[PDB]
């Protein structure tokens, strides 16, 4: 009982501005995994993941989308740079590491995921180990069967007196790291992860375009295309040797991403083109786009900053003109120097807030207001001095 | 072309013409050969590739970056990578940069030279500019700009490869 595409897109909208097509795309991928489980044994083998290739400029949403998708599916996720492997012509590393690295992270998850879904029970039983070294009326019976039976009486007021109140606390934590372990099953835990990898794995391959042709030279194209060749089995369906078991890449979902300014998806090796059935483009972000990014996402950077500052007992407020001013800056720098997409926001927002971020603890209890005035005072000069821009922003 | 740098009292200028030639015909007539660099704290001129300059001026402005701003050292380091890297070694151009401190000339040969009276006159018209520049500086109270300009004009009338389109930059201190 998974979410529908529109449902998936929605959730994605909660974190990413624009890039609707990419969302619908990455959304159909997810839905199809549900769709597949709903078929007969025969078909379940024939239907493979509809791998996607995102086409677009830097920092405009590609990775975030893939990352949020995985999160939403609670699927193990892993990002990987394609060119990493062209290096293998010296030493580099082998592609199988992708599934291996994926599994390791797929484990770190199943672990933290299961251990956390236990740290509460272990603490309660923990006190039942401490509330046992303070009143031990164990065994069967002791007094009455009804009224006198319940031994809680003094014990109850005893545990409460301890909870809110060697060393109990020092003792419990020790019991926590003794009961929790004494409750985990590392056998199925090892296979738990594998099943994940195999049924919900999401591999993100960045720089796919950097692995393409170009009348460049024999040597380089040979190194590049090789990474493509080495990728085939992963994407066509094979078995990988995992430090924790054997994994079948057969249903892992692959989301490749490329600029394709220099190279075209048609330069990709034929076998690969076949296994990247979905093509989607992402647009460059607009100043307007920026303004939304700064605030709309539900854990937007601006929200984070406000929160971080609250920590210090300082109330921050972003004026609309302030936000607009921040956005323009990022855009201005990106156009005057090098366009790095939304990333520019973080640098700008961060330089802008330095003075406060430092003085924060001292303005404890104040009401600071970052309005268009403030912004301009702090960023205009820098934004203008190009050379200074390439260093500070 | 003709670039003319002069330094009188609290100012120092770099003026040049805008003629671009090819063979025996004028390619362009308003080429901007002088510009400002390093937060407009440095003024410079170039004789050559309208783009080679672009690459050079930048790296130069990259030296003034993490070298405090010592014009001289920055120039010494610039010419050093210019005389080295194939990339840089490829491009040809005469570099003339001044600043509050002192003005100087950089070349592909990895040469950092500074004329006697911080008077620079590079390009096919350099000599003519110099002769006129000195005559004035010698027998006149005219400003750093008035000489570099009048000097540049004079060159422009003698030199078949330089015109009267000017691009002047100045520095006061």
């Amino acid at each position: 009982s998974e979410m529908t595409p529109r449902e998936i897109v929605s959730e994605l909208d909660k974190h990413i501005i624009g890039q609707d097509n990419a969302k619908r795309s990455v959304a159909i991928a997810l839905r199809n995994r549900w769709r597949r489980m709903q078929l007969n044994e025969e078909l379940r083998h024939e239907v493979t993941p509809k791998n996607i290739l995102m086409i677009g400029p830097t920092g405009v949403g590609k990775t975030e989308i893939a990352r949020r998708l995985a999160k939403l599916a609670n699927a193990p996720f892993i990002k990987v740079e394609a060119t990493k492997f062209t290096e293998v012509g010296y030493v580099g590393k082998e592609v199988d590491s992708i599934i291996r690295d994926l599994t390791d992270a797929a484990v770190k998850m199943v672990r933290v995921q299961a251990i956390e879904k236990n740290r509460y029970r272990a603490e309660e039983l923990a006190e039942e180990r401490i509330l046992d070294v303070l009143i031990p009326p164990a065994k069967n019976n002791w007094g009455q069967t009804e009224q006198q039976q319940e031994p809680s009486a003094a014990r109850q007021a005893f545990r409460k007196k301890l909870r809110e109140g060697l060393k109990i606390k020092d003792a419990m934590k020790l019991l926590i790291e003794e009961e929790a372990a004494k409750l985990v099953n590392p056998e199925e835990l090892k296979q738990d992860a594998i099943d994940a990898v195999e049924q919900h794995g999401i591999v993100f391959i960045d720089e796919i375009d950097k692995i393409c042709k170009r009348g460049e030279s024999s040597g380089p194209d040979v190194s590049r295309e090789g990474v493509q060749r080495d990728l085939l089995p992963l994407v066509e369906g094979c078995t990988v040797s995992t430090k924790h078991g054997m994994v079948k890449t057969d249903h892992i979902l692959f989301i490749a991403s490329g600029a394709f300014q220099i190279a075209k998806p048609s330069d990709l090796i034929p076998e690969l083109q076949g296994r990247l059935p979905i093509r989607v483009e992402l647009q460059a972000l607009t100043t307007s786009d920026f303004e939304r990014i700064l605030t709309e996402p539900n854990a937007s950077i601006t929200v984070q900053y406000k929160a971080l500052m609250a920590t210090e007992g300082v109330n921050i407020e972003f004026t609309d003109s302030g936000i607009k001013r921040i956005a323009e800056a990022a855009w201005q720098v990106n156009e005057s120097t090098e366009n790095i997409g939304a990333r520019r926001l973080h640098t700008v927002l961060e330089r802008l807030m330095e003075e406060i971020s430092y003085d924060a603890s001292d303005l404890s209890g104040q009401n600071i207001t970052i309005d268009a005035d403030y912004v301009s005072k702090h960023l205009d000069a820098l934004v203008a001095d190009e050379d200074l821009s390439r260093f500070i922003l | 072309t003709t670039i003319v740098s002069v330094r009188r009292n609290g100012h120092v200028v770099i003026a040049g013409d805008g003629q671009a030639t090819l063979g025996n015909t004028v390619m362009k007539g308003n080429v901007k050969k002088v510009r400002r660099l390093y937060n407009d704290k440095v003024i410079a001129g170039f004789a050559g590739g309208t783009a080679d300059a672009f690459t050079l001026f930048e790296l130069f402005e990259r030296k003034l970056e993490m070298h405090q701003g010592h014009l001289v050292k920055a120039a010494v380091e610039l010419a050093k990578d210019w005389r080295t890297d194939r990339m840089l070694r490829k491009l040809e151009a005469l570099l003339a940069v001044a600043d509050e401190t002192a003005s100087l000339i950089i070349t592909g040969n990895g040469d950092v030279v500074q004329p006697e009276n911080d008077l620079i006159a590079i390009g096919s018209g350099g000599p003519y500019a110099q002769a006129a520049a000195r005559a004035l500086l010698e027998n006149t109270e005219l400003s750093a700009r008035e000489i570099a300009e009048k000097a540049l004009d004079i060159a422009g009338d003698i030199c078949i490869y330089t015109n009267h389109f000017h691009t002047i930059e100045e520095l006061s201190y």
